[PDB]
């Protein structure tokens, strides 16, 4: 959260952020393909 | 650390033995002359040098086995206990060929626990066992039943008595110690006249507070006494094999390692218990000052005003817990930090009975195993071997390390000193401590090994080891000087 | 079955103060003086034992480090756990 | 600013290899892609074939008196009649009629799974655990008994495998540090948890390994003349290294991360930051997806949670590390040409050093380092930077 | 933080091949592992140890190398008569069984029969391959009582809940002396707390003002737990050691000429050392150490005003169990009760681990075993060894921050730091304040010689230590027999 304000004239602002980051990984398995004599 | 370590020597060699008639080698050896310490480099090279021979002096190794050789072991049985349906020998051999075997036992029955363990001889001095001398194993017919609790026992041959004896101590102390005092000490002077005036204040305080706990509890619990049989022993085949290999001439080196093998004497009678050791010691400190002083004067005027205020509080505490039988469910949560509920008590206990050590233990020298039903020449590898043992003792016995920090304590495995640290120090010679200062207990160098004969002196000094440097316990446990008879 | 159990226990403490005032003045120009003190100093100590010493002969092994296990609050012995000695 | 791949032309042919029928050259990666440019995928070695220019030698190579099972690999007869099924194809059948019962006389006992993994292949890429070049059903005949790891129930110990001891050891080690100063105020705090469960170590034989019928057959299908795709092809399919040792185990690991500070006329600041994480390793899934997850949050754990996660990795464990063996020495001489193949594989490895070589990739932008992946070099940055190669914020 | 010294990976030349010795069938070479990486660096693509195929000089010997009795002739061992037909397995190819009744194997091997029967690395606290035959029994019946056996059951059909009489007994392998059984264990504890307060004044006045204020807040707190248990303790024999087959064969095929390469690989892979004795055990270590401070002073003057404060707080905590099962080794690390131990302990029955042992260089096995005496070999692997506690050893890798351990894995380097990222710089939280200790830098070759001098020398560190950091045991020269 951010607020400027002044007076000469009254000003007055604010600003305000979010940022959120989630992630879950549930890993299962693995593979590697044989890169010869392969069977199509 | 303030440390250069200490690498290891032994000696120059000793000259050869002429070589033995009957084991057809001759032997050279070193003594240990400074043990490693401080992680400096081991010299071990396993104390001994040996070569083969060509001498053709005549032998008499044929004590004769009466009864059946066992072919691997070299052990002889007497000849009721082939076909026993039990392996006399070591490796079965007994039970071959049987045209029929006969069984004795008419149940299980166990071993008594740890006669097995029991069965091996100590290195008196770093208090341990080292390997197996007596075949708890073998049963000469036997098979008398025997009972604890509802448990039935088989006794080995070897052993005279293995019974409950079944005796528990517990002491006790807690102690408190305090002590507090509080001083307070005040001044004030005034002048005033019509125009002038004076003020002057001081307050003070000084404070003190001490406290002990110490509370130590010992258990020490006795449900099982050995006692080994005088002679007439039957020996296990390990230690028999290295005793057939001793030279008849005398060199140290092949009789050390016998002591090395099988430790310096047999434990003949033991009681044999659980421990439990519980120690908690602290000691606990508080101070403060507290100081405030003002002046005035006044014509025009000017005050001065000052506050000095400080505190501190400390605790030192320390706890042990040694614990010596029973079974590894138990033992980890006596060993836990808190003073035991009874429970815990009561089933370590009751494993104590299934896994004792020995608490205190009569030990006979390892010669008198040496017998002439046993081994040819016996008579001479007897002396040989006493004068091994007393040899063996003054290069085991701890004396040759140099002084632990911290109190540390020496126990000289192998051919290493390794100082063990107490609670609160650590590090290699235990140097390493947040406190100011620890007692030290006192033990000598290596005593003088004798004067002339005719009447014959050992003396002993403590130059290093003393405890009056940061204000010691007790500087000994035995005789500051010693001397006896020629013969 | 063999029990002592002994508890020995000790305070002192002390106070100590000492004081005065004094006071003198003239006038016909007034003027007046004052000096007054105060000490105070205090000690204090405590002392405490316990020894306590079961000591066992006969049971089975767990029930006798079970009764032998001193406690602080009956020390004589809980009677469930003396119990259980008296039959192991 | 992002770049494409970029690659070597095709080197020149190879002669035509007389028993593989074959021919080919290479090509080299000079760059993967970077900073979101178009990535490289396309081949490194590719190959024609050919009608071959000479005779192929005598095709056989069998180590003189031992048993030439339907394999094709060097064993003695002990290991067939014996019934154990030792030379790969499960053939014992044909060896012996009387008395081929397996080496555990009555005392038949099962197998372990934690055994059968052991000497997984690695590879510098992605670093898998590749399934085992090793052909941990060979047992040599032995009936080598273990009754190690906590089922409390006895197994057989495969040949390659010196020993699997479950040497277990659990440790948590854990730190925590804190500051605040004000005069303004500002405040800082770092937490570091791991947690390690170790269920034992294997190492496998240093000498007389029993490689699968397929590692032991695929060197075999090796150019023999120094040619990058076959030899790569070899890497990628079965390990740049073996595992020659390792420990199986468990792993959580958690931090939580804060920065924090606050600071006519009227002016006024704040400046927050947070970054908290969570990993898991090894055991079944239940306990595992819930610890983690679990752990993340300030949860005050049951104990029990910690005694079934790493209960259940006696069924499941994770490789936590192992000794990296360069694979070449997995080809067993009393092989045609079986050196000239170590010599090569060596040469393509170094090959592999070459290309892989993220150091000449293009700088990153600001506080930025560079970070290599599948056809891209890329970074991530300090200072709130943003964009693949931070050049903005 | 210092920059990274991130080098790749260097082996040497290859040095001239070793010819076709008979029976091995092999030529082998070797490389001086010249300078595996330090902790940043691409690894070597080549090795230390080399086989390639040889047909052979002369024809191979015959088992009368064995002498007067049988040798498995497809392996290596050499047998005392009685082990064929024994009605066990005495060698690997099993020809000792072979064209032919001990009952003995009714109890399983002693637990820890394999790490003790293992050789040891002390360069990188590893395995090795089998020294000791963790199996062989040379014909012995030798039972060792179970002093943890105790374990409770309960049945349904009689109302028993009662201690089961599996795990009683075990076989002792013929490589161990002896193997105790006795229970123990042996707890220290430590606690100390330091805790201080200051606070100060001053102020003038006169008719000018001044005021001062200090304040200091502190606390310390140090523990260490120590415990140790032991299910039984054990000694390996001195004398008629049977070797592992794997290690018999690995011997017979070392050269009688010294060349480094072949002692050097069967030093890798048996070990540098052998365990001579051990403890098998749990131990749990639990380590908690905190500090505190908070501070502050005021001034003011006429007029203006100003205060600061300043706070800490680090707490480092250790728990580390060895031994027990996977499930409560994983309670015993996360929480330190009445609750973990209890059931660790619980765990320690089935699985122990070696808690502590004594070794000797791997050399002195030969002089131990029924072979006799090697002399020229076991000089030629004493000669590798006094090369190798040089060459492989963990001294040449290199700066770790953050006390982080330096271990060679096989070829390369790592620094295993206990917090952050591995190698330098392993510390981003910590303050450039941070201790840290010196430990040394490695020996240096055997130097140039006189008559009564040669050197071997060291270094307590490269740098001084981090900020109030410890140092070394304490040496810079030693020397040896020229
Ligand atoms: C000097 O005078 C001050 C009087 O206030 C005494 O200080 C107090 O003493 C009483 C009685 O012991 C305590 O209950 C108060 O807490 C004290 N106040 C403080 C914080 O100073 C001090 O005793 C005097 N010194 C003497 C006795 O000479
Ligand atoms: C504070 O905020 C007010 C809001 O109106 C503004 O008028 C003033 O100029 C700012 N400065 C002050 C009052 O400190
Ligand atoms: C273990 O958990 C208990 C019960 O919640 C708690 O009292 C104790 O402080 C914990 N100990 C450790 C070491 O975390
Ligand atoms: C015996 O011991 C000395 C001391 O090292 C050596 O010079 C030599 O081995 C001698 O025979
Ligand atoms: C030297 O002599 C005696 C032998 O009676 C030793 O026991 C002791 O060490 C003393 O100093
Ligand atoms: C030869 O190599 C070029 C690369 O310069 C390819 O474009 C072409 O397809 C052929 O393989
Ligand atoms: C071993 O190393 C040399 C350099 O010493 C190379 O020419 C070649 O790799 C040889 O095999
Ligand atoms: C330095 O340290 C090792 C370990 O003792 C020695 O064996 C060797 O001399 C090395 O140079
Ligand atoms: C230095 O590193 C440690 C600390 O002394 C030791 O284990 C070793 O002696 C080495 O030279
Ligand atoms: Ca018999
Ligand atoms: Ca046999």
């Amino acid at each position: 959260e951010e607020q400027i304000e002044a007076f000469k004239l009254s000003y007055s602002s604010k600003k305000e952020k979010m940022f959120l980051h989630v992630k879950g990984e549930i890993h299962l398995g693995r593979f590697v393909m044989r890169n010869r004599d392969v069977v199509l | 650390v303030t440390l250069m370590p200490i690498d290891c020597e032994l000696s120059s060699w000793s000259s050869w033995t002429t070589c033995d008639p009957c084991q057809k080698k001759r032997y050279r050896y070193a003594y240990l002359l400074q043990p490693s310490q401080f992680h400096g480099e081991p010299c071990n090279f396993s104390d001994k040098e040996v070569e083969d021979c060509v001498t053709n002096r005549p032998c008499r190794s044929q004590v004769r086995c009466e009864g059946f050789v066992c072919a691997q072991t070299g052990r002889c049985v007497n000849r009721r206990l082939l076909c026993n349906g039990d392996n006399d020998c070591g490796d079965q051999s007994d039970e071959a060929n049987c045209r029929r075997i006969y069984k004795k036992c008419q149940h299980e029955m166990d071993q008594y626990w740890g006669i097995g363990s029991l069965a091996s001889g100590i290195n008196l001095f770093t208090n341990s066992f080292e390997g197996p001398v007596l075949d708890h194993r073998y049963y000469a017919g036997g098979c008398s039943p025997h009972y604890i609790l509802n448990t039935r026992f088989r006794k080995p041959y070897n052993v005279e008595s293995y019974t409950p004896q079944t005796q528990g101590k517990y002491e006790f102390i807690l102690k408190e110690y305090e002590s507090y005092s509080d001083f307070e000490r005040n001044v004030t002077e005034k002048m005033a006249s019509k125009d002038r005036g004076k003020h002057y204040i001081r307050r003070t305080k000084r404070f003190s507070h001490t406290k002990s706990v110490f509370l130590h509890a010992r258990s020490d619990l006795e449900v099982a006494h050995y006692k080994l049989k005088p002679r007439s022993l039957m020996l296990h085949y390990e230690f028999l094999q290295r005793v057939k290999r001793l030279p008849l001439e005398y060199s140290y080196g092949e009789y050390r390692d016998l002591f090395r093998d099988f430790g310096t004497h047999y434990i003949t009678e033991a009681v044999l218990g659980g421990i439990y050791e519980y120690t908690l010691v602290m000691n606990k400190e508080a101070m403060e000052r507290g100081d405030y002083t003002l002046n005035n004067v006044h014509a025009r005027g000017i005050l001065n005003e000052i506050k000095d205020r400080n505190k501190r509080d400390t605790m030192v505490e320390d706890l042990v817990v040694l614990v010596r039988g029973g079974a590894s469910e138990h033992i980890t949560t006596l060993a836990y930090q808190e003073l035991p509920t009874a429970d815990l008590m009561q089933e370590w206990g009751d494993a104590v009975q299934y896994n004792p050590a020995i608490i205190k233990v009569k030990v006979e020298p390892l010669y008198e195993l040496v017998t002439a039903t046993d081994f040819a020449y016996s008579s001479t590898v007897r002396q040989n071997m006493k004068q091994a043992l007393e040899e063996f003792q003054k290069e085991v016995s701890s004396c040759h390390c140099a002084p632990c920090q911290g109190n540390g304590v020496p126990v000289l495995k192998g051919s290493r000193c390794d100082c063990i640290c107490p609670v609160g120090s650590q590090g290699l010679a235990c140097e390493v401590s947040y406190r100011k200062n620890t007692p030290i207990d006192g033990k000598w160098n290596c005593w003088s090994n004798w004067s002339s004969c005719s009447g014959r002196r050992k003396t002993r000094q403590r130059q290093c080891n003393n405890p009056p440097p940061q204000n010691g316990g007790s500087p000994c446990s035995g005789p500051a000087s010693e001397t006896l008879d020629c013969s | 079955y063999r029990v002592l159990f002994y508890v020995d226990s000790e305070k002192l403490k002390q106070n100590d103060f000492n004081s005065v005032e004094e006071k003198k003045c003239k006038s016909s120009s007034h003027g007046c003086k004052e000096l007054e003190n105060a000490l105070k100093a205090a000690s204090g100590t405590q002392n405490n034992v316990l020894r306590g010493e079961p000591f066992i002969r006969g049971g089975g092994a767990g029930f006798i480090s079970g009764l032998s296990y001193l406690e602080l609050d009956n020390p004589a012995g809980n009677k469930r756990r003396y119990s259980a000695w008296a039959e192991s | 600013s992002h770049i494409d791949c970029r690659m070597s032309p095709w080197s020149e042919w190879s002669q035509c290899d007389p028993c593989l029928r074959q021919m080919f050259r290479s090509r080299s990666i000079e760059v993967f892609g970077q900073f979101n440019g178009k990535r490289c995928t396309d081949a490194v070695g590719d190959r024609r074939q050919c009608v071959p220019t000479e005779p192929c030698e005598d095709a056989e190579d069998d180590c003189g008196n031992d048993f030439q099972c339907s394999t094709g690999r060097c064993i003695k007869m002990r290991l067939r009649c014996n019934g154990d099924n030792d030379c790969g194809d499960f053939s014992d059948e044909d060896d012996c009629e009387s008395e081929p019962r397996p080496p555990c006389r009555d005392r038949v006992v099962e197998e372990s799974e934690l055994a059968r993994t052991a000497g997984y292949g690695i590879n510098i890429l992605g670093m898998d655990p590749l399934s085992t070049p090793f052909d941990n059903e060979f047992y040599n005949g032995l009936c080598n008994r273990d009754r190690d790891g906590n089922t409390l129930t006895y197994y057989r110990r495969p040949w390659n495998v010196a020993s699997l001891i479950y040497e277990t050891k659990g440790e948590k080690n854990f730190r925590t540090e804190h500051y605040e100063e004000q005069i303004s105020k500002k405040e800082k705090m770092f937490l570091h948890v791991k947690g390690e469960i170790h269920l034992g170590r294997f190492v496998m034989r240093n000498r007389d390994v029993v490689l699968t019928t397929t590692f032991v057959d695929d060197i075999k299908a090796l150019p023999t003349t120094y040619e990058k795709g076959e030899y790569f092809a070899f890497l990628e399919t079965y390990g740049t290294h073996y595992s020659s040792s390792g420990s199986l185990g468990g792993l959580y690991e958690l931090i939580y991360v804060l920065d924090k500070a606050s600071m006519a006329v009227n002016i006024t600041s704040e400046n927050l930051i947070d970054d908290v994480v969570s990993l898991i390793r090894g055991g079944t899934r239940k306990y595992a997806f819930e610890l983690k997850e679990k752990l993340l949050r300030g949860t005050v754990i049951d104990v029990t949670d910690f005694v079934n996660w790493a209960s259940s990795i006696n069924d499941a464990p994770v490789l936590i590390s192992q000794k990296l063996s360069p694979i070449y020495n997995l080809v067993p001489v009393k092989m045609k040409n079986a050196h000239l193949k170590k010599q090569n594989l060596e040469r393509a490895i170094e090959d592999y050093i070459n290309e892989f070589s993220v150091r000449k990739c293009h700088t990153c932008q600001n506080g930025g380092t560079v970070i290599l992946m599948d056809g891209k070099c890329l970074c991530a940055c300090p200072f709130k930077f943003e964009g693949i190669a931070c050049e903005i914020s | 933080a210092a920059t990274p010294a991130a080098v790749t990976c260097q082996l040497s030349n290859w040095s001239e091949w070793t010819d076709c010795f008979p029976c091995q069938d092999k030529k082998y070479r070797h490389r001086s592992l010249l300078q595996p990486n330090k902790f940043g660096g691409t690894i070597c693509s080549g090795d230390i140890w080399d086989q390639a195929s040889c047909s052979s000089s002369t024809t191979c010997v015959r088992q009368a190398q064995c002498g007067q009795d049988f040798q498995c002739k497809e392996t290596g061992r050499c047998l005392k008569r009685h082990l064929v037909c024994n009605g066990d397995q005495d060698c690997l190819d099993g020809s000792d069984e072979d064209d032919c009744d001990e009952d003995c194997s009714q109890y399983e091997p002693i637990p820890g029969s394999q790490k003790a029967a293992l050789g040891y690395n002390i360069l990188t606290q590893e395995d090795a391959q089998s020294v000791y035959d963790a199996s062989y029994y040379g014909g012995q019946c030798e039972t060792v009582y179970n002093g943890e056996w105790r374990e409770l059951r309960y049945d349904s059909t009689c109302e028993r809940l009662y201690y089961g009489d599996d795990e009683k007994y075990f076989r002792k392998p013929y490589n161990f002396l002896k193997y105790h059984f006795e229970a123990l264990a042996d707890t220290g504890i430590s606690s100390e707390f330091y805790d201080n307060a200051n606070d100060l004044l001053s102020k003038v006045k006169k008719d000018f003002l001044n005021e001062l204020n200090k304040y200091n807040e502190k606390k310390f707190i140090f523990t260490r737990i120590f415990t140790k248990v032991q299910t039984a303790h054990f000694k390996m024999r001195k004398d008629d050691i049977m070797l592992d087959e794997g290690m018999l064969q690995s011997l017979m095929e070392l050269p009688d000429q010294y060349n480094y390469g072949m002692y050097a690989k069967f030093i890798n892979d048996y070990g540098t050392h052998y365990i001579t004795s051990g403890s098998m055990g749990g131990i749990y270590e639990y380590i908690l150490v905190i500090d505190k401070a908070k501070m502050e002073s005021l001034g003011i003057t006429s007029g203006k005003t100003e205060r600061a404060r300043k706070a800490m707080a680090v707490e480092d905590i250790i728990s580390r169990v060895r031994g027990g099962s996977s499930g409560w080794s994983g309670g015993l690390a996360q929480n330190r009760s009445t609750i973990t131990y209890r059931s660790w302990g619980r765990s320690l029955k089935y699985n122990p681990v070696v808690i502590d042992f004594e070794m000797q260089p791997i050399h002195e096995v030969l002089r131990h075993t029924s072979l006799g005496p090697l002399e020229a070999k076991r000089q030629n692997l004493r000669r590798a060894l006094d090369q190798y506690l040089m060459e492989f050893n963990a001294c040449r890798c290199g700066p770790c921050f953050n006390n982080g351990v330096p271990i060679l894995e096989g070829t390369s380097c790592r620094c295993q730091c206990r917090l952050g990222s591995l190698g330098a710089a392993c510390e981003q939280t910590q303050t450039e304040g941070a201790k840290a200790d010196g430990s040394w830098s490695c020996w240096s070759s055997w130097s140039v010689c006189r008559a009564g001098i040669q050197e071997r020398r060291r270094e307590c560190d490269n740098p001084a230590p981090q900020n109030g950091g410890a140092s070394c045991p304490g040496r810079k020269v030693q020397t040896q027999a020229c």
